[PDB]
DNA sequence: GCATCCGTGAGTCGAG
DNA sequence: TATAATGGGAGCTGTCACGGATGC
């Protein structure tokens, strides 16, 4: 029930590394050149550092700061680019009627083992969730019709099937293959991820895509 | 994004990438007016070609063209958009020589004109929807 | 949230169509002074003052409330604009 | 209160005068106190000398002198005058072969003076000239990035004094020199300098294969005369190489000490690097008939010796603080002096021809304007010349020790990448690692370390103590960053018995890198930990416990602390807080031992030993650049005996001579109903009750009356169509009366303007007719109090044309200034911080009875959410809070120095002693453990906080030693389930207050060309709905909202007018029309010869100018 | 730059419902001024609009019935809050405002994440949607309570963080 | 024990099942109680709360 | 470029 | 004169002209007022007969923007100039009555 | 009529003179004393328009 | 076909 | 409205990475 431990575990605040710096040792620091010092800071923030340790740490602090300062503009610029490319793209109709589609793999070939291993949960969820089915799919005695927007549950089901070797990949409608002019169609786009339902025709999909891709920009290290 | 612990739907990245692939390079005009090596939108060539082949003419041979978000952005049909985004003088001179007309398809164009945008409550789909109470309804039903 | 928002989204093929219907209806209410309303006296949206409860001045609140009832009809090309405006001016003069 | 200081580290020397970097620099630059014949050739004296003599008649410089200021500082600030001294120059005009000399002392205008504390007054407003860091001139060698094998030799002079030159080996093997972006073979220049193939062959031959890449037959044939002209033709085309021109150009490029000035520091760097002796700061010399080389051959020798690896030849770091120097105010100002001077000389030469050739006095020959304007330019529109930041004494003291990469002859920020920003190992004891701006400027702006000094050459030096044998001398050597790299330097905290090193193994640095060493190998040792950090950083106690990233914010924010009417020094101090009040002149002190004669709110009269009676006026309620009140208050009483250096008065934000930025409040670290959510802070109404965090502020309002072509602007109490209610507080002349309380809308100074050309509308005529009244001649232009502003009128000033001593800018009849004061209580939205980087806005002011409180009924002052600590890793605030508790009960304050201070054991002991007071009294007063304290103790031992089975008192003490107490929720009376951290924390009220920042607008001022609303609160203008905000509306698919933003709410004129009128009449807003800025775009494109036409769906043109622009 | 746009410091509003914000009286007086004039005319607070505006011009001339009228003016209406950088569409959200004394804007704890807002001095800008259409768009499409899931992933954006987790977990 | 993830999932599921208007209500509830409890729970930080393992 | 240079040259032609 | 493009701040973000208001084009408020005035003058000219309203409209230039001599208004109505003078004066007098009674145009005192 | 398109093209000297309400023959701007716009200069009313409406 | 030149970009809002 | 006078003068350097054209 320790306050640090609790705040971390709950996800209220804090993470393991920070807790480490508070309680255990501070760790190794890096010179400005990028290569790390031979002696680590042994002190914790509880114990307090030595002026030498402290100064040693300042290099990293600063490097990080400047990094963030620059990445910020890099990301900003990126976002503006993306917005400029995607802006005209809007949901302009319910069905472009295309027969085409894209095939989302549940298995990624592992090069370390030269074998095949199931994709991670979140990866697959990101590939499948709220997508309309391009083709009918039957796994574990459940029929998933064409035109069916996959619920998070639907996706979990499909994963479980893929664990029973029932299905290796899923056919799905997608903007890549959509044949709507000057935009996209409801079916090819899928869920308005914000409402967990079919996207309403007229939603500005491009701008949303740009904002979505770019907003985390400053977080990528 | 995954490495950085960021949940982001493939959908969006796909939306952008599709715009990266929006263009093609011409390998043979066949019997078309277009000339070899010249870039244009996959849409436009698919349409033209269907006109040719369906009219009994030789089709145009085209090659897929990948180009980054910036170049693609500057290559958009709308000159208001392109001239807004970057390379204003270039875009504008190349546009003015050609005497381009902007059809106001995109958000940017309309924002610039102060127009009501083609998305949301401005979408032609829902834009014209009417509301009338039953009373007035039957009332006009007489004709 | 707005009351019955989920139902309202239920009513339409596109959320933006909901928004349009609501906005237009509100414009109607304002134009004809609320006297064209499909709400009955006990359904009339109310507002707290120092004096007491008076009709809610907010036409959009009204509009959505009305929409919930189903007393309202919406869609495209229901009636020519002339006929609409004029029949309404006959039924509820300004 | 008793003051206990921790730590055994002894400071062998105190901190240098903190503003000496400014003060000493300018002092040396002016040399005003030095007698003209005793002056060294530096600063102003150097400039004059470099400019003169003015050749062809010959005008020569003898000496110069500085007068006294025409007005005192206070006079200057009041009148909007620069504080300056008159500069005169004694010049003698000499006719050569004509014998005659005509000598005169000409007036060159005024030169701004630096004040006692290191600032300037320029046009009535205080300014600081920030020191500028840059690459030291010299000769450096940096590895070519394209080829690993080949290095590049760079020759860099002082900025604005000659072009940089680059020497490279080349792929082919021929040496190349780059000057002004043109490369040519170095051998040509070598020849021009009188070098012969032989002379070179013996010199550079030792390094094989390179010399042959040097040798070119044709050039060797030519000699200097042939080769000089060849070179000249390489340097510029299409210009005749008349030999005198070639000599003039190459001389002006290299040998001319006037056009090409290496650093004196540059000179030294060259000498030390290449092991040579320069006869001057020039690259080459003209002696007798021929060019003579100095720098080139040695740098070429070094370059070659480097390319082929030769022991003893180094590559240059170029971010090493040995190769980067500081240009202080003296150097910068002097630079501009030299420029304006060179221009003045240009004018002299120009007038040495036209006009009377025979009758010229030096007065006739010389024009000041170039000089006056060069100096005025530097002090007035320069980037390094900044509005002085004096929010509080520390603000300015720090502003002065600021170091900037940025500025003329400086990095642009596209220039600035990671290398420059970084904290270099040589910043140790020179530049502070912590204190730097947050964001875009990170690494560029920085602060000087506490013990650091900038030397004559502009290199930053740091003190160390000599260690010979095992003994540590008290002798301090100030070292440059380069010299420092020679020695093994022990850490200050290394244990000592006497002057002897007490440890078998000590921590030392060899060239910045840490290593464990024997006392035998220790050459020097740090003076103190303080030396590693800035003055601001040195004010953070427990700094060793704070993560650097937050310490940074602590430092930076102390600069933002507002001076409070009841200000206190922190209960925990680092021990620098007194000397800061000292070195920044805020507090007033006694000159010599003496006795206080008189003591008033306005002045203090002291009789010294000398018998002489000195009177000290006190600054009272004077406004600062930031609007915070600067006033001093007497800290002594009549007949009191005071020694030399004793405190006579307190500055703004000091307490008995100790720096007082905030207040010490009783704080509890616990969440509170989400009101301290995400850094927000919860405050006790008791704080306002006792006027904690209340601060005085003065705003200055100004208005002018001018001569219109339509008539005079009159400042009068007579304003057309105004009630007596409106004019009530206005005196006879129209100016609000001192003492009057003014609110938004109120008139500060009445003023009438003459109405312009009047086109009375027919409506105006019918109306005017109906009421029988006549339209007045004058409009009402009186100055009113802006929205959200106001207070008490503390001052007025009035200046009229043609009254004694006053002259106003042409056309200006009169100028009035109203000073309005306000006493600001702490409120919701206001910003508080501590020295550890904890900062937050006040979200809730709770009535005392809701405040968590101790069993004895004492309520807490502030409630800080603990969630703020773990992520931030700033533990200093925690220890500060604990020791703050102990102090709270023991009635004492502490000094806990950085990196040598109170360790937690000692804090625990003090805590125990405090507990005895806390609980002991209670026991004596006849009370036992409360029923609730038992429950809390239960849950506590469930938390492993106390030892089970021990007594309630023993356990409560066990918690107190951990800094925790039983806390009662004021709402319920029930306790907080766990024991909670309570203690005294030092917290400041920062300069950011909602009062300043709150703003809103319906409609207002629009812009000339665009017709879009103006920006900024002061212009009363709309907020920028930018590209990104638009994107946001687009994504929501909120069309009509967006369209409003783009039309009705901005630059659609018809639209915004119609909207306003409709909303006024309770009608729905109209359809938006075309935005005026699109019309602006169309016309701006037409001006560009491009035809832009809006079209039908039928392609027929559409006229958006509505016929107005078409014939 | 737009009309009817203000700015102030933000401060946490633990007590408000997800669809609300604290909007300082004075700010509201300015932002909705025209409306407040018309209303001031409907009630007899002033002879007409031109008079009303003068009454609002001098701060000391402002009676309490003015405030009461203002409460009537903003009824049902929402305003847009925006923090910069506006990285995604959730950088602007609509809230029905609750007039408060004091000078800072009160923001709901659950929306801070989407705004990347916090309370170390963050400042936000307010905007008044004018038309029935704009107000409709705001209340239906942009209302905070109607956007609870990220458009990026569809994962909840409005969720317990910090203090809420600390209590619930406890 | 309820924490970041669990609660997120709760919210999402409620959004799917109950619907948004209710989910809003649930969010205000979680907010209210969460705060209320957080304050009385007696969470705090003293220096002693950074616990150095004997293993260090 | 540098029109001054060019013109000076054209002048030096006569 | 000084440049509207004179930079404000060490950042290239703002120009001097950016802080210069537009004193020419009427404010939405001013415009509003100027229309309200027309509507109120018209509302006040309805209490007059069309002739005694038209005499004032004509002589103060509310129409065509020109003021007519009493003689010309007399010619337009067919009355003697002195007649038009007296019906103009009685018109204006009735206007003043309506005003002292109703308190409408007062706020346009400015 | 409603605007559905925006064309941009080169202008011929003919078209440029078409737009033009007059030629600027003088580098003058505003009269030094009166401050009224100079005749045939950059700010002329005869060319660009009246400074005051309907006057 | 690769070297190298010129030209164009490089977050937002705020205050000032 | 006339002695003769005849080719300028300053510069500003510590980014970085791209597309596209131009030249070797
Ligand atoms: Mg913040
Ligand atoms: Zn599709």
């Amino acid at each position: 029930f320790n306050p640090l431990y609790v705040m971390a575990q709950s996800g209220a605040r804090g993470n393991p590394q920070q807790i480490r710096q508070l309680c255990g040792l501070r760790g190794l620091m890096q010179k400005p050149s990028g290569e790390t010092f031979e002696v680590p800071v042994r002190s914790s923030f509880r114990e307090g550092l030595t002026v030498l340790e402290y100064f040693i740490s300042s290099h990293g602090a600063r490097k990080g700061g400047a990094d963030t300062a620059l990445r910020t503009a890099d990301s900003g610029y990126l976002t503006r680019k993306l917005v400029d490319v995607t802006h005209e793209i809007v949901v302009r109709e319910a069905d472009c009627g295309t027969t085409n589609y894209i095939s989302v793999p549940l298995f990624q070939p592992d090069e370390v083992t030269r074998s095949l291993r199931l994709r991670k949960r979140a990866d697959i969820e990101a590939g499948l969730y709220g997508r309309v089915l391009a083709r009918e799919v039957e796994v574990l005695g459940v029929r998933l019709e064409e035109g069916r927007y996959l619920s998070m549950d639907d996706v979990h089901l499909l994963i479980k099937a893929a664990e029973a070797g029932e299905i290796q990949e899923v056919p799905v409608r997608s903007p890549l293959t959509c044949q709507t002019r000057y935009g996209v169609c409801q079916k090819c786009y899928g869920y308005d991820l914000s409402m967990a339902r079919p996207v309403s025709i007229g939603e500005a999909v491009g701008i949303v895509a740009a904002q979505s891709i770019g907003e985390p920009g400053t977080q990528l290290t | 994004y995954r490495a950085q612990g960021v949940k982001l739907h493939d959908k969006h990245i796909e939306i952008v990438v599709r715009q990266m692939m929006k263009y093609v390079e011409v390998t043979d005009p066949g019997d078309s007016r277009l000339l070899e090596g010249q870039v244009l939108e996959k849409w436009d060539v698919e349409a033209l070609n269907e006109r040719l082949i369906a009219e009994g003419k030789t089709p145009v041979a085209w090659k897929p063209l990948l180009m980054g978000v910036t170049k693609s952005a500057l290559s958009t049909k709308s000159w208001l958009s392109a001239a807004s985004f970057q390379n204003t003088t270039h875009v504008l001179t190349e546009a003015a020589i050609a005497g381009k007309k902007d059809e106001l398809i995109g958000l940017k164009e309309n924002v610039i004109l102060g127009r009501l945008i083609p998305a949301g409550t401005g979408s032609d789909f829902v834009r014209f929807t009417q509301v009338v109470d039953q009373k007035t309804l039957k009332a006009i039903e007489e004709a | 949230a707005e009351p019955g928002i989920d139902k309202l989204f239920g009513m339409v093929d596109s959320k933006y169509r909901l928004t349009v219907v609501v906005a237009k209806r509100a414009q109607q209410l304002l134009r004809h002074g609320f006297k064209n309303t499909v709400l009955e006296p006990e359904e009339r949206p109310k507002m707290q003052t120092l004096e007491g409860l008076f009709d809610d001045p907010n036409a959009v609140t009204w509009a959505m409330k009305e929409l919930l009832t189903g007393r309202l009809v919406f869609g495209e090309n229901l009636v020519p604009e002339d006929r609409l405006q004029k029949e309404m001016e006959r039924l509820y003069p300004v | 209160m008793e003051i206990k200081r921790f730590g055994r580290i002894r400071e062998v020397i105190p901190l240098p005068p903190l503003t000496e970097i400014q003060v000493e620099s300018y002092r040396r630059a002016l040399q005003a106190d030095v007698p003209p014949e005793k002056r060294e050739n530096v600063g102003i004296q150097a400039a004059f000398r470099e400019t003169f003599p003015i050749e062809e008649l010959v005008l020569d410089f003898l000496e110069y002198r500085l007068g006294e200021p025409p007005f005192p500082q206070d006079e200057c600030r009041e009148k909007d005058l620069t504080y300056q001294a008159p500069l005169y120059a004694r010049l003698q005009l000499i006719h050569k072969d004509t014998g005659l000399i005509k000598e005169d002392e000409v007036f060159l205008g005024h030169i701004p003076l630096m004040t006692e504390d290191g600032s300037f007054i320029i046009n009535g407003a205080d300014r600081v000239i920030v020191s500028q860091i840059h690459r030291s001139p010299g000769v450096y060698f940096t590895p070519d990035p394209a080829r690993p094998g080949r290095y590049i030799a760079s020759i860099i002079p002082l900025p604005k004094r000659g072009p940089w030159i680059d020497l490279e080996v080349e792929p082919n093997g021929v040496v190349s020199m780059k000057v002004n972006k043109r490369k040519f073979p170095l051998v040509l220049l070598l020849r021009v300098l009188g070098y012969d193939q032989e002379t070179l062959a013996r010199e550079l031959g030792a390094y094989g294969e390179l010399v042959q890449g040097l040798m070119d037959e044709s050039v060797f044939a030519m000699r200097p005369e042939e080769a000089l002209i060849r070179l000249f033709t390489l340097l510029r085309p299409g210009d005749p190489p008349k030999r005198d021109k070639a000599v003039a150009y190459v001389y002006g490029l290299i040998a001319d000490p006037r056009r090409y000035d290496l650093g004196e520091a540059g000179r030294y760097k060259a000498e030390e690097k290449l092991g040579i002796r320069l006869s001057g700061r020039t690259l080459a010399r003209f002696e007798d008939g021929e060019f003579k080389d100095e720098v080139f051959l040695p740098t070429l020798r070094y370059l070659f010796a480097l390319t082929a690896g030769v022991p003893g030849h180094e590559v240059d770091d170029i971010d090493h603080l040995g190769n980067r120097r500081i240009r202080t105010v003296g150097e910068l100002m002097t630079d501009q002096f030299r420029v304006g001077l060179a221009r003045l000389a240009r004018g002299v030469r120009e007038r040495m021809l036209m006009g009377s050739e025979d009758s010229l006095t030096p007065a006739k020959l010389v024009n000041s304007r170039p000089l006056e304007a060069a100096i005025r330019e530097f002090f007035s529109r320069s980037q390094l010349s900044q509005f002085k930041d004096e929010t509080n004494p520390l603000s300015s003291l720090r502003h002065k020790r600021r170091i900037s990469a940025l500025g003329p002859g400086g990095l642009t920020r596209e220039r600035a990448g990671f290398d420059v920003r970084d904290v270099h190992r040589t910043h140790y004891g020179r530049i502070c690692p912590v204190e730097t701006p947050e964001g875009a400027n990170i690494g560029l702006i920085t602060s000087l370390a506490a013990y650091a000094r900038v030397d004559e050459l502009g290199f930053i030096r740091t003190p160390y103590r000599r260690v010979v044998g095992g003994v540590v001398t008290d002798e301090v050597v100030y070292m440059t960053a380069t010299e420092e790299d020679r020695y093994t330097i022990a850490q200050a905290n290394t244990p000592l018995e006497g002057n002897r090193i007490a440890a078998e193994r000590v921590v030392a640095r060899r060239k910045g890198e840490p290593v464990i060493v024997s006392p035998e190998e220790v050459e020097f040792m740090d003076v103190s930990p303080k030396q590693v950090f800035s003055v601001n950083t040195n004010l953070i106690p427990f700094l060793e416990h704070d993560d650097a990233n937050r310490a940074l914010m602590g430092s930076n924010m102390q600069t933002q602390a507002v001076p409070l009417i009841r200000a206190q020094a922190p209960v925990v101090m680092t021990g620098l807080e007194e000397r800061v009040v000292r070195d920044s002149l805020a507090a007033l002190y006694a000159e010599e031992d003496g006795e206080v004669a008189k003591v008033d709110g306005n002045r203090i009269v002291v009789r010294y030993e000398d018998g002489r009676l000195v009177e000290y006026p006190l600054r009272r309620f004077y406004r600062s650049n930031q609007g915070t009140a600067l006033d001093q208050r007497p800290r002594v009483v009549v007949g009191q005996r005071v020694r030399k250096g004793d405190l006579l008065a307190d500055g703004p934000a000091s307490e008995n001579g100790f720096l007082a930025l905030g207040q010490n409040v009783l704080v509890a670290i616990m969440p509170f109903d989400g009101y301290n959510f995400e850094d927000a802070i919860v405050i006790s109404e008791e704080l306002l009750k006792r006027d904690f965090y209340t601060s005085i502020h003065i705003e200055r309002y100004e208005i002018e009356a001018r001569d219109t072509k339509l008539g005079p602007e009159r400042i009068t109490r007579d304003i057309p169509h105004l009630s007596e209610a409106a004019l009530r507080d206005l005196d006879e002349e129209g100016v609000v009366r001192i003492g009057a309380e003014v609110k938004p809308g109120d008139i500060l100074v009445g003023r009438t303007s003459f109405k312009g050309e009047s086109e009375p509308t027919p409506e105006e005529r019918l109306l005017r007719s109906i009421f029988g009244e006549k339209a007045r001649d004058v409009k009402d232009t009186s100055l009113r109090v802006p929205p959200g502003e106001g207070g008490i009128v503390v001052r007025t000033v009035r200046l009229r044309r043609g009254d004694p001593g006053v002259e106003l800018k042409p056309g200006v009849r009169e100028v009035v200034r109203v000073y309005v004061a306000q006493k600001r209580k702490l409120q919701v939205g206001d910003k508080l911080a501590n020295r550890h980087g904890n900062k937050g806005v006040v979200a809730k002011i709770l009535p005392v009875e809701d405040m968590p409180h101790l069993p004895d009924g004492t309520p807490v002052d502030v409630i800080l959410n603990p969630l703020g600590v773990p992520s931030r890793m700033n533990l200093g605030q925690i220890l500060e809070t604990h020791l703050g508790l102990a102090g709270y009960f023991l009635g004492q304050r502490y000094i806990s120095p950085i990196f040598d201070g109170a360790k937690e054991p000692e804090i625990k002991e003090l805590l125990a002693q405090a507990f005895e007071v806390y609980f002991g009294k209670r026991k004596g007063e006849g009370f036992g453990v409360d029923k609730r304290e038992v429950e809390v103790l239960r849950r506590a031992e469930k938390l492993g906080l106390v030892t089970p089975g021990k007594t309630p008192e023993e356990q409560l003490k066990e918690l107190f030693l951990q800094g925790k107490v039983v806390l009662y929720d004021g709402r319920t009376g029930e306790p907080i389930e766990g024991p909670i951290v309570v203690g005294q924390m030092f917290i400041m009220k920062l300069y950011h207050m909602v009062e300043d920042k709150m703003h809103a607008r319906s409609t207002g001022p629009y812009s000339l060309i665009t017709q879009q609303p103006l920006g900024g609160k002061a212009q009363f203008g709309g907020q920028r709905f930018g590209e990104m905000e638009v994107w946001a509306l687009e994504a929501y698919g909120a069309a009509h909202t967006l369209q409003e933003m783009l039309t009705l709410k901005s630059d659609d004129i018809e639209g915004r007018n119609a909207a306003y009128e409709a909303i006024i009449k309770g009608e729905d807003v109209p359809e938006p029309s075309v935005p005026e800025s699109f019309r602006v775009l169309v016309k701006e494109l037409q001006a560009l010869a491009l035809d832009v036409q809006t079209l039908d769906e039928k392609d027929n043109p559409v006229d958006i100018f509505e016929g107005l622009a078409s014939k | 730059r737009v009309d009817y746009s203000g700015r102030s410091v933000i401060v946490v509003g633990p007590q408000l419902k997800l669809h609300q914000c604290g909007l300082p009286k004075r700010m509201a007086l300015e932002l909705f001024k025209p409306f407040l004039l018309k209303k001031m005319e409907e009630k007899g607070i002033a002879p007409n609009v031109k008079a009303a505006r003068r009454m609002l011009e001098r701060q000391r001339d402002i009676k309490d019935e003015v405030w009461d009228a203002l409460e009537e003016v903003i009824h049902g209406k929402v305003v847009l809050l925006n923090r910069a950088p506006t990285l995604h569409r959730l950088g602007i959200q609509a809230f029905q405002p609750v007039l408060v004394e004091g000078q800072s804007i009160q923001l709901h704890p659950l929306v801070c994440e989407a705004f990347n807002a916090d309370f170390d001095g963050d400042q936000m800008a307010v905007h008044v949607p004018l038309s029935s259409f704009a107000q409709a768009e705001a209340r239906i499409q942009m209302l905070s309570a109607h956007n609870l899931l990220s458009p990026a992933s569809g994962e909840p954006l409005a969720k317990p963080s910090r203090d809420i987790i600390l209590g619930l977990y406890y | 024990p309820q924490e970041k993830n669990s609660l997120k999932d709760l919210v999402y599921q409620a959004f799917l099942r109950l619907g948004m208007e209710k989910t809003a209500r649930l969010l205000d509830a979680l907010k209210y109680y969460g705060f209320t409890f957080s304050t009385t729970s007696g969470i705090t930080i003293g220096i002693d709360d950074a616990v150095i393992p004997e293993e260090k | 470029s540098d029109p001054v240079r060019q013109y000076l040259h054209e002048i030096g032609q006569v | 004169p000084v440049s509207l493009e004179t930079p404000i701040g060490d950042e290239k973000d703002s120009f001097y002209g950016d802080f210069i208001p537009d004193e020419h084009l009427p404010s939405p408020v001013d415009a509003a007022t100027q229309s309200l005035l027309s509507e109120e003058l018209e509302k006040a000219l309805s209490k007059l007969s069309e002739r005694e309203a038209m005499v004032l409209k004509l002589r103060k230039g509310l129409i065509d923007g020109r003021e007519h001599t009493l003689e010309e208004v007399g010619a337009f109505f067919g009355v003697t100039r002195e007649r038009i003078r007296q019906i103009e004066n009685k018109a204006l007098r009735k206007l003043k009555y309506h005003e002292s009674r109703t308190r409408k145009l007062r706020d346009f005192l400015d | 009529k409603e605007v559905r398109k925006v064309r941009i093209a080169l202008a011929s000297p003919e078209k440029i003179r078409s737009w033009s309400y007059g030629e600027v023959e003088k580098p003058e701007t505003i009269n030094y004393r009166t401050l009224k716009p100079e005749r045939d200069g950059l700010f002329d009313e005869r060319i660009f328009g009246p400074i005051k409406d309907y006057e």
